[PDB]
Protein backbone atom coordinates (compact mmCIF):
# COMPACT_ATOMS: atom_id res chain seq x y z
CA UNK A 1 0.00 0.00 0.00
CA UNK A 2 1.18 3.49 -0.90
CA UNK A 3 -0.20 7.01 -0.91
CA UNK A 4 -1.82 7.57 -4.31
CA UNK A 5 -2.21 10.77 -6.32
CA UNK A 6 -5.57 12.21 -7.34
CA UNK A 7 -6.43 12.16 -11.04
CA UNK A 8 -10.19 12.58 -10.59
CA UNK A 9 -10.44 8.88 -9.75
CA UNK A 10 -10.34 6.37 -6.90
CA UNK A 11 -8.12 3.31 -6.46
CA UNK A 12 -9.11 0.46 -4.13
CA UNK A 13 -6.68 -2.17 -2.83
CA UNK A 14 -5.26 -4.32 -5.62
CA UNK A 15 -4.50 -7.83 -4.34
CA UNK A 16 -7.39 -10.20 -3.63
CA UNK A 17 -8.64 -13.75 -4.23
CA UNK A 18 -5.39 -15.50 -3.36
CA UNK A 19 -3.81 -17.50 -0.57
CA UNK A 20 -0.68 -19.29 0.60
CA UNK A 21 -1.92 -22.54 2.23
CA UNK A 22 0.59 -22.71 5.06
CA UNK A 23 -0.86 -26.08 6.16
CA UNK A 24 0.42 -26.08 9.73
CA UNK A 25 1.91 -29.35 11.01
CA UNK A 26 2.65 -31.06 14.34
CA UNK A 27 5.74 -32.36 16.11
CA UNK A 28 6.41 -34.58 19.12
CA UNK A 29 9.10 -36.43 21.05
CA UNK A 30 9.23 -39.11 23.73
CA UNK A 31 11.75 -40.55 26.19
CA UNK A 32 11.91 -43.57 28.49
CA UNK A 33 13.09 -44.59 31.94
CA UNK A 34 13.56 -48.42 31.71
CA UNK A 35 11.85 -48.84 35.15
CA UNK A 36 15.11 -50.21 36.64
CA UNK A 37 16.98 -47.28 38.22
CA UNK A 38 13.91 -46.35 40.29
CA UNK A 39 14.65 -49.27 42.61
CA UNK A 40 18.32 -48.26 42.82
CA UNK A 41 17.23 -44.70 43.73
CA UNK A 42 19.47 -43.29 40.97
CA UNK A 43 17.07 -40.38 40.44
CA UNK A 44 19.95 -38.04 39.63
CA UNK A 45 19.33 -38.93 35.99
CA UNK A 46 16.28 -37.39 34.25
CA UNK A 47 16.93 -33.89 35.60
CA UNK A 48 19.31 -32.76 32.87
CA UNK A 49 17.43 -35.08 30.50
CA UNK A 50 14.18 -33.14 30.90
CA UNK B 1 52.11 -24.82 73.75
CA UNK B 2 50.33 -27.66 71.92
CA UNK B 3 46.62 -28.11 72.61
CA UNK B 4 43.65 -29.57 70.72
CA UNK B 5 42.55 -25.99 70.03
CA UNK B 6 45.64 -25.38 67.88
CA UNK B 7 45.04 -28.63 65.99
CA UNK B 8 41.41 -27.66 65.35
CA UNK B 9 42.49 -24.20 64.17
CA UNK B 10 44.98 -25.75 61.74
CA UNK B 11 42.28 -28.16 60.56
CA UNK B 12 39.89 -25.29 59.87
CA UNK B 13 42.60 -23.28 58.10
CA UNK B 14 43.44 -26.23 55.84
CA UNK B 15 39.72 -26.82 55.24
CA UNK B 16 39.29 -23.24 54.06
CA UNK B 17 42.48 -23.45 51.98
CA UNK B 18 41.61 -26.49 49.90
CA UNK B 19 37.89 -25.63 49.81
CA UNK B 20 38.80 -22.36 48.12
CA UNK B 21 41.24 -24.24 45.88
CA UNK B 22 38.63 -26.79 44.79
CA UNK B 23 35.90 -24.18 44.29
CA UNK B 24 38.20 -22.53 41.72
CA UNK B 25 39.36 -25.79 40.14
CA UNK B 26 39.27 -25.71 36.31
CA UNK B 27 36.37 -27.60 34.75
CA UNK B 28 36.90 -29.60 31.55
CA UNK B 29 34.94 -32.86 31.91
CA UNK B 30 31.56 -31.09 31.86
CA UNK B 31 32.15 -30.21 28.20
CA UNK B 32 32.06 -33.88 27.13
CA UNK B 33 30.61 -35.55 30.23
CA UNK B 34 27.22 -35.77 31.95
CA UNK B 35 26.90 -35.43 35.73
CA UNK B 36 24.60 -37.98 37.37
CA UNK B 37 24.22 -38.14 41.18
CA UNK B 38 23.43 -41.43 42.88
CA UNK B 39 22.31 -42.45 46.37
CA UNK B 40 23.00 -46.16 46.90
CA UNK B 41 23.82 -49.28 44.87
CA UNK B 42 23.44 -47.40 41.58
CA UNK B 43 24.45 -49.66 38.68
CA UNK B 44 21.68 -49.30 36.07
CA UNK B 45 20.32 -46.12 34.47
CA UNK B 46 18.11 -46.75 31.46
CA UNK B 47 18.18 -43.59 29.39
CA UNK B 48 20.43 -45.42 26.91
CA UNK B 49 19.04 -46.91 23.73
CA UNK B 50 16.51 -44.05 23.59
CA UNK B 51 17.08 -41.43 20.87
Amino acid sequence: PKLREWIGQRVIKDMAAQGYQITNKLFESTVGVKRTDIEDDNLGVYGPLM
Amino acid sequence: IITPALISALKTSFQKHFQDALATAPSTYLQVATVIPSTTASNTYGWLGQF
